[PDB]
């Protein structure tokens, strides 16, 4: 997959492709790699999809429960610590490489997490199959004090690098903008440059084409 | 190493060495073979000179290649031995890869083939 | 041997107008050797349908499990479980064995009784969900089924068309897989009724 | 694969399947597993398609040179032995083959020689080779008879490759069937197993447990 | 993992920690601006090398210990802090890849430096060097380290020793960070490439 | 069967309206040790071809010696060695590709990824890749090892397809390359700041630049980065 | 240790018309999750109205093609400019492949052209030289995704006459170069979607009694 | 492995089961009975790993006998298999897996039908007309598929087995010392003691 | 596969299993695992698939060559000396022939029967009775007991049959019985009736 | 071992330690690692002594003959022959040779030949297990065109540190100075170099 996070002057924005592979075969041509942990703490994940979804969701719960217990808006450093201490506790056997981001009472925040439990802090980040293609764009384009609009571009252009140049990534782009003032806006399929061209033929069949041996009504209601 | 052309064409179209080889045959002890209706016989002159031979062991002119084929000859004795040995081997080999003994022609074609080879190869007479 | 390739078989599921279809072959192998032409891989818990490919013992065990779970669900909640909710149960149940997973490739199909909208979903052995809107494949002939489903499918088919499609999709794929075949069954699922049809194919 | 070859009053019968697999993925179902060595000799394919196809074609070349030289058809024994001695020369080199070299000559009648890459060479009356061989051997053994009519025997053969195709995942597409006579082999066509299957169940009553 | 180029040097007024900025995974530089200087307590810091996952998880757990200790026995010695690191590194030799340098400032002891290599052993020292890039500056450091240095001198000594490690070690690179620890609080420095390369 | 010792990281290149560009850092790494700093990995041959070479430096040095011998050998009994019978990219590339595949086929490969870049006599841009395995391929952009993963993504944003070649100018192209070199320098632990760059133009001829450096880097932001999550100072 | 083989993954297809034949192949050449070219022809005209593709490990395929073409050149030089029978061509390739039986050319190869009656022909081969005449055959990375479709849409397999009960197979009616090219594009566009090594482009070489002609169609570039 | 065969005819279920037990180089016993009676109208043939094989069968039997007495009732030949499968399912992700294969031949007195179930060591249950474990099916199934008829008389069943056993004796390398045959019907379980030269 | 041999008063008896098993199928229940090297010298053999016959036939051919060249029959002793000598070369060969043989012969000069056992390493030893592989393990116990050097051919055939019953009873492989051959002053002939005795 | 070759204003100096170990056992503690292949072309060798000695033995032979027919060989030609052996036999050699020689035209030249068989021509060259510790120091301290006595001290101090850290290095510090004046051999014992 291909994920990134980009800080901007009043918040943080993250994006991701939508290709889901298994071996060389594309299983899902449009899945979201973007995962809500709390309303303002979204998480982009690469690696084993069951592990990214599960560990994201598990912490999300514990954060919600905790947020209710404390009567305070959850923090991105809270989700960060809970994730690393879990992943690390597993020595890597949970295939989740995450880019956690959000806004909370202390500000906007952007971190990366690795399967083994390590964390990094940065202004621009990327993970996965496409990482390098994306990071090449990021290195070439990021500048300090980007506008929200500028970062939405930079972010999205970095995912594209991944879509095209990387075979582990493709289809469309998802984005989520966490602004400090406002609600988190989750722009799903914010870009869909890969649309299948109309086929060269309907393959609909004449009815009766298939040889049937026996038919029956199955019962559902009791 | 040594490959000089010993068997070659002389101006009138003859290969002198081969002819001179036949001359050796001309001086060989008369060998003869005639075919019957259901048999074949081979006769062989042996010089009358020495009443002092040991006839049990002195190599005999008729030789078996296999259990069903024999070879008689005339010319240089020592050369014959070399043709026989090569023949008996080809016989045992033909059985080993065809599971059936050689036809008299096949064996012959083989031996004659070897003879031919010494007329057209370097370093050999 | 890879346990997901021992027994063999496939499952496929699609969506058309106000309906969903779900098919499977009938083979049960012990690798090379054909063992049973009557191993259906499609089960139902109320109006929600589950197809499971992979290791035979695990398929049987999972059906037994989801029957058990969905029964206790119906008693507590006083209503049949829906596809959206079940797909979650499936996922949670599988991930609960993250480190000794059932070697399976399940598929969910059905119509939500309130929303009335058609729904399908698939997942790897560890419950990572794929909720594609068009179709879902699984089995020793996944490769082949993607090939068929991608060329043959078109949105909003009417049941008897969807039938013809998912049948032709399954059939030709099962026929390029050594470990599938030996019969096939197709369910056409709708708001009111469900129709199970058996197909006539090669047996080799 | 399933390949078989038996000997009877009529001569020899050879029957095989068509399937070729690469993992579980079926690659082809139109493979000639009977090799037309020459007008009077057939060989079967099992092990390495290339190994068999390539070396048995080279066997026809070798048989041709024999006849061109000895002015007389090669014996089934001599043709088989030739392939066998070649193969042995490559023992433990990677080669893979299980084949039946079949012929009908005057001197030796109908003859079948089994030859594998291990070097092994065996003369016999009935052989089966491939993953599906145990299925074929079941039909044959119980029903084999030297007094079979060419018509019954072909059926018997085609029937055995059917039994095998059915169970064996790695067997079946169609059955290529041959009848080997002294004047030569005669090709008795191709019989798609999908179609043949049902026909036979309806006629024979067999495959009772299969629905349809 | 941090692979790394790190050092801690005691001088007249206290001690300075220094480190490169690069963390690699293979040949790709995962993060070129890593803060390898980690704070376990106001004036007791460490520099990390070997598995990030591990070194972090450790620094984190030591901090926690030093925080609870602080709450009930007042402030801890750089020694007490080093001890806690080692107890973790030694008691888990089988599952850790961490080489940590511990540096701190007591008013009584001024600068102190404890190195904790792979085994889990402890060695108190005037200065210490560690990480992938330290093999290349053993020669240089030892020849130029001098005890009771000026702060200005100690910063030069680190800036030079590290510039060399960065030069030769591919696993080390980036900016050069330093943390200063004296009675006058905690100072944080940084030197960019355009500067340290030119030495 | 062998294994590389002193090695050279990425080699990058693209084509433009008239000719082609190619670049390569001057480093000979020995594992993690950035051992040799003055290593030229661009090898010009004739006034129309430059050969970029990543991978093993000893095996690179062997190819250098091989390339000069093609010149001196093509020059023999050839009164037109500085004209119609001059060595050409097409030719130089076929010679190497040959050697390379024969070596892998002998299980004794020349441990490199090579990029042949230049201009044909009729002005056409030549640019083709070969490696230790004898694999060969062509494209508007070509890079080895790391540069494949980082340079191409950027260079393909400039010449995405065949129809962008006439539209790219030497100044736009060269800018793109120099940008990519800095990216590899930011993110390729086996990279050097110093590099050589080369231009083969049908009009301007062969232009070879040594001793370049990565300038205009962005490191200022590093000071705001502190800790690894929860640390504030 | 030094591993001499590689994998540039591509996907080819050959279809034999009644009086024509097509050999198609994607354009994209690769290495792991990275793209080497979006345009690297893999189907080549080799003379005497024959087309060839040697898909798998590029270095080996090109080396095999180079030899076969040179083989063709020398057939003329040795047999008075005689034309190479598609069938003779096939036998000659078996020998080239089998020649390397113990250090195999790691390529699944396909040739296409016309038989000796102007009838359309396609031959298919192993990596070590086992060959068969074929009606239609796909090769490479995406072949699993193409052949089951082609059984259905060319030999109308599993299809019966509507309302017949499934008692009569659909008629085997025969297709034209324009009807075929439709199927090829559909196959490839379909495969492009579900295989990460298939994309960029499609180049089709078509052989008829008038010679060799070719068509190109783009493919999604993700 | 040893020969485990099963065949469900009209009125009954016949189970064949080889008599040879081998340890390495010598054939230790030429008269073994690879079967356990679980319940008056339910028999279970078994084959696999040494020791596990019996431990399992005796263990199953015990639980059925215990069930039978607790409810003074005989479990359905289906129920018994569903239980037996569950026990093999557990064994699979177990510390040390039982490696035992079985066939359940029963006569369901309620439905007045004979039933045959084959369940491998993995807990892979399938209910059949004729079943077999290991390589046994490789020789025999070609024959059963051809000649088997759901309406066969028990004697037709025994004849079909005889033909199956012969092929096993002809083409199979291991000399399994003949088979023990038993019939499970509405009247109970009994052993055909005359399967020698029938 | 079973290779047995026993030397009695005026002959040598060889027993050799008729089964040929490849895979899980017994391809043949009729194979004669022997070759006549010379009119009064017979050789049974057992071992690796092709090697077994390729070796047997090679020897035979060679002895047939020696016979013709000298118009004489080599003593059974000389033949076994030659045979060992070949197998001895095989062991340090690139690829060794893995064949075990038995050589039963009647020495026409000395008028005694002789039985030689040679394993694939070229280990020749001359015995009253012998076997290769595990055949020794089940039979030797009985041969040690009953064997008499003055036995008649009939007496030999009985002790042999008894050894065959032991193998049949306690050996887990069905070898489809043996083919018995006798070498004596009148040459070699086959006991075509050992199914019942 | 710790070995190096430094060029200066008057020529070039080679230096080595004297310790050859096999495992942690010091086999010889007075090894002469300064090996002469021609009057004024010498070499420092590291890796299998067997291989380095067999290569030096051969190179010596090659230059001896060269000299007999083409006169004095260049310091480059010497290094060429070394690479030719090392490179063309990479698969069976574990030799890391440094060549150094005084020429009259170019004065001192230094050529290092690492494991590859590659050749690199430098102002100075350090190699051997101990060299890794002195990369730092030598880079900061080396200067082009030093005097002799300065260059001797550079080596002495550098190998002094190498020895101090590398266990596989030690013994005495040997030097061989190559200039017009001729070849002058030097030795420095521990008590002397150990405390600098």
């Amino acid at each position: 997959t291909t994920i990134v996070g980009v800080k901007f002057n009043n918040g943080v924005v993250i994006a991701a492709d939508t290709r889901s592979t298994q071996g060389p075969i594309v299983a899902d041509k449009n899945c979201a790699k973007l995962h809500r942990i709390s309303p303002k703490i979204w998480c982009a994940g690469a690696g084993t999809a069951a592990d990214t979804e599960a560990v994201t969701q598990l912490i999300g719960s514990n954060i919600e429960l905790h947020s209710l217990y404390t009567s305070r808006e959850p923090r991105v450093v809270s989700a960060l610590q809970m994730l690393k201490q879990h992943l690390f506790k597993y020595q890597g056997h949970i295939g989740a490489y995450l880019i956690v981001a959000g806004v909370d009472p202390t500000g906007s925040h952007l971190f990366s997490i690795h399967a083994h439990g390590s964390t990094d802090v940065g202004y621009y980040l990327s993970l996965g199959s496409g990482s390098l293609a994306a990071m090449a764009v990021l290195e070439s384009h990021w500048k300090q004090d980007l506008t929200k609009e500028e970062a939405i571009k930079l972010a999205s252009d970095a995912i594209q690098a991944g879509i095209w140049n990387d075979l582990g990534s493709g289809s469309n782009v998802d984005v989520c903008v966490m602004e400090i003032g406002k609600d988190a806006e989750y722009l799903r399929n914010y870009l869909t440059p890969n649309v299948r061209e109309e086929k060269q033929k309907s393959y609909k069949f004449p009815r009766g084409t298939t040889a049937v041996l026996k038919e029956s009504i199955v019962n559902i209601c009791d | 190493g040594y490959d000089r052309a010993l068997s070659i064409f002389s101006p009138d179209g003859h290969i002198f060495q081969v002819e001179y080889a036949l001359e050796a045959v001309k001086r060989g002890t008369c060998a003869v073979g005639v075919k019957g209706k259901n048999c074949v016989v081979l006769g062989c002159e042996r010089r009358s000179t020495l009443k002092l031979q040991d006839t049990r062991i002195t190599p005999s002119k008729v030789s078996k290649i296999d259990s069903h084929v024999v070879l008689s000859f005339s010319g240089l004795n020592a050369d014959s031995r070399i043709l026989i040995e090569k023949a008996r081997v080809e016989a045992q080999s033909h059985r080993l890869t065809l599971e059936d003994p050689v036809t008299v022609e096949y064996l012959t074609r083989y031996v004659a083939g070897v003879q031919q080879r010494y007329t057209q190869s370097g370093g050999v007479r | 041997s890879d346990p997901s390739s021992i027994n063999g078989g496939i499952v496929v599921a699609m969506t058309g107008k106000d309906c969903v279809a779900i098919a499977c072959d009938l083979r049960l192998g012990s690798q090379s050797l054909g063992v049973s032409n009557k191993f259906e891989k499609i089960f139902h818990y109320g109006h929600v349908f589950l197809g499971i490919t992979g290791l035979a013992t695990d398929v049987t065990t999972l059906n037994e499990m989801f029957r058990y779970k969905t029964n206790l669900y119906k008693l507590k909640e006083e209503r049949a479980i829906e596809p959206e909710t079940f797909t979650q149960l499936v996922s949670s149940s599988l991930y609960e064995r993250r480190f000794g997973p059932y070697f399976v490739g399940p598929v969910v199909a059905g119509i939500n009784s309130k929303s009335g909208k058609p729904f399908i979903a698939g997942f790897d052995l560890i419950g990572c969900i794929d909720e594609a809107k068009d179709f879902i494949v699984s089995g020793t002939a996944s490769d082949q089924l993607f090939g068929m489903c991608e060329s043959l499918y078109e949105p909003n088919l009417e049941p008897e068309d969807l039938f013809e499609t998912i049948s032709q999709a399954l059939l030709n794929a099962a026929d390029r897989d050594a470990l599938s075949g030996w019969g096939a069954v197709v369910y056409i699922i709708k708001k009111d009724e469900v129709v199970k049809r058996y197909l006539k194919m090669r047996q080799d | 694969t399933t390949t078989l070859a038996f000997r009877f009053q009529g001569g020899i019968i050879v029957a095989v399947d068509s399937r070729a697999t690469a993992g579980n993925w079926v690659a082809s179902q139109t493979v000639k597993k009977v090799i037309e060595i020459n007008p009077f000799l057939l060989g079967t394919m099992a092990g390495g398609a290339a190994d068999c196809q390539f070396w048995e074609t080279w066997l026809g070349s070798q048989c041709r040179l024999h006849e061109l030289r000895e002015k007389e058809r090669i014996s089934v024994a001599a043709a088989s032995k030739i392939l066998s001695n070649l193969v042995y020369q490559y023992k433990g080199a990677g080669l893979s083959m299980g084949t039946m070299i079949c012929g009908y000559t005057r001197k030796e009648g109908p003859t079948i020689y089994y030859v594998d890459s291990d070097g092994t060479r065996l003369k016999g009356d009935i052989f089966c080779v491939g993953s599906g061989q145990t299925f074929a051997y079941g039909v044959l053994d119980s029903n084999y008879k030297w007094d079979l009519s060419v018509e019954d025997a072909l059926y018997l053969g085609k029937r055995s490759i059917l039994a095998a195709a059915h169970r064996d995942a790695y067997s079946g597409g169609s059955v290529n069937l041959y009848h080997v006579t002294e004047d030569g082999w005669i090709y008795h066509g191709n019989h798609d197993v999908g179609e043949l299957f049902w026909k036979v169940k309806e006629e024979e009553g067999s495959f009772n447990n299969v629905i349809g | 993992s941090l692979g790394t180029s790190i050092m801690a040097v005691t001088f007249k007024d206290g001690v300075i920690l220094g480190a490169d900025s690069r963390t690699t995974t293979g040949a790709y530089i995962a993060n070129r601006v890593t803060d390898k200087l980690t704070r376990v307590h106001d004036k007791i810091w460490c520099c990390r090398s070997g598995s990030a996952a591990d070194t972090q998880a450790i620094a984190d757990i030591v901090q926690y210990h030093l925080e609870l200790y602080t709450s009930q026995y007042g402030t801890p010695s750089t020694e007490t802090a080093a001890s806690v690191f080692k107890e973790l590194c030694y008691e888990n030799k089988d599952n850790l890849t961490a080489g940590i340098i511990v540096a701190g400032y007591d008013d009584k002891n001024k600068g102190e430096v404890y190195t904790i290599p792979l085994g889990g052993s402890v060695h108190k020292l005037p200065y210490a060097i560690a990480g992938s890039g330290s093999t290349f500056i053993y020669g240089y450091c030892d020849k130029n380290f001098r005890e009771n240095m000026s702060k200005e001198e100690t910063v030069d000594f680190i800036k030079h020793s590290l510039s060399q490690a960065i030069k030769w070690d591919g696993s080390s690179g980036g900016v050069i960070r330093m943390v200063v620890l004296t009675a006058a609080g905690v100072e944080r420095l940084i030197f960019y490439p355009d500067e340290y390369e030119q030495l | 069967t062998q294994q590389p010792i002193v090695t050279g990281t990425s080699v990058i290149s693209m084509k433009y309206d008239n000719g082609v560009i190619i670049a390569a850092d001057n480093l000979g790494s020995y594992g993690s040790l950035l051992r040799f700093n003055g290593v030229e990995r661009l090898i010009p041959v004739g006034d129309n071809t430059v050969v970029g070479i990543s991978g093993d430096i000893s095996d690179m040095q062997h190819i250098e010696r091989l390339l000069k011998d093609l010149v001196t050998e093509n020059a023999y009994d050839n009164p037109l060695a500085d004209a119609e019978e001059a060595l050409e990219p097409s030719y130089i590339f076929e010679y190497l590709a040959t050697v390379m595949y024969q070596r892998r086929s002998k299980m004794n490969p020349l441990w490199n990824a090579i990029i042949v870049a230049g201009v044909q006599s009729n002005g056409d841009q030549f640019l083709r890749y070969v490696n230790l395995l004898g694999v060969t391929y062509s494209s508007p952009t070509l890079a080895t090892g790391f540069g494949a993963h980082m340079a191409n993504p950027l260079l393909r944003k400039v010449v995405d397809r065949e129809s962008d070649i006439p539209k790219t100018t030497v100044q736009v192209a060269e800018e793109a390359i120099v940008n990519a070199m800095r990216v590899l320098y930011y993110r390729d632990a086996r990279s050097s700041r110093n590099f050589s760059l080369a231009i083969i133009d049908k009009n301007t001829g062969l232009t070879f630049k040594k001793n370049l450096q990565v300038e205009n880097m962005k490191w200022d932001f590093a000071k705001d980065i502190k800790g690894y999550g929860t640390q504030k100072i | 240790q030094f591993n001499p083989y590689g994998d540039n993954g591509g996907t080819i297809l050959g279809i034999a018309g009644e009086d024509f034949a097509v050999l198609a192949g994607d354009t994209r050449n690769i290495t792991d999750y990275s793209i080497n070219s979006r345009y690297e022809p893999k189907v080549f005209d080799c003379g005497d109205n024959i087309v060839m593709s040697a898909n798998g490990f590029a270095a080996d395929g090109d080396a095999l093609v180079k030899r076969f073409k040179n083989s063709v050149k020398w057939y003329h030089f040795d047999h008075n400019d005689k034309k190479l029978s598609i069938n003779s061509a096939a036998r000659n390739i078996q020998h080239l492949l089998y020649g390397k039986r113990f250090f195999p050319y790691y390529v699944h190869t396909i040739i296409a052209g016309l038989d000796e009656d102007g009838k359309g022909a396609v031959y298919s081969f192993d990596p070590v030289g086992s060959y068969e005449r074929e009606q239609c055959r796909a090769g490479g990375a995406a072949a699993s995704l193409i052949m089951p479709f082609l059984d259905n849409q060319v030999n109308f397999k599993n299809q019966y006459e509507p309302g017949t009960n499934g008692k009569v197979k659909k008629p085997l009616k025969y297709l034209s170069v324009e009807e075929v090219i439709k199927l090829v594009r559909d196959s490839f566009t379909s495969a492009t979607e579900r295989h990460i090594q298939v994309g960029d482009g499609l180049e089709i070489l078509i052989v008829t009694k008038d010679g060799v002609r070719k068509e190109f169609y783009e493919l999604k570039r993700d | 492995m040893d020969i485990i065969l099963g065949i469900r005819v009209q009125d009954s279920v016949i189970l064949a089961s080889s008599k040879a037990v081998t340890r390495g180089i010598s054939v230790l016993k030429d008269s073994d009975d690879k079967t356990r009676q679980l319940s008056p109208h339910t028999l279970m043939s078994f084959a696999g790993e040494a020791g596990d094989t019996v431990q399992f069968a005796e263990y199953i039997q015990a639980n059925i006998q215990l069930y039978s007495i607790r409810e003074d009732y005989e479990l359905s030949p289906q129920a018994v298999s569903s239980f037996v499968r569950q026990e093999l399912a557990k064994s699979i992700r177990s510390r040390r897996p039982y490696q035992v294969n079985v066939l359940i031949g029963g006569y369901d007195k309620k439905k007045n039908k004979p039933e045959l179930y084959q369940i491998d060591y993995l807990g892979t249950k399938v209910e059949l007309p004729y079943g077999a474990h290991g390589y046994s099916g490789f020789y025999t199934f070609s024959l059963l598929d051809h000649h088997y008829r759901p309406d066969m008389t028990t004697e037709e069943g025994l004849d079909l087995l005889k033909l199956c056993v012969q092929e096993l004796e002809k083409r199979m390398p291991m000399d399994f010392k003949g088979v023990i045959v038993k019939i499970v019907d509405k009247d109970g379980i009994r052993q055909v003691d005359d399967f020698q030269a029938q």
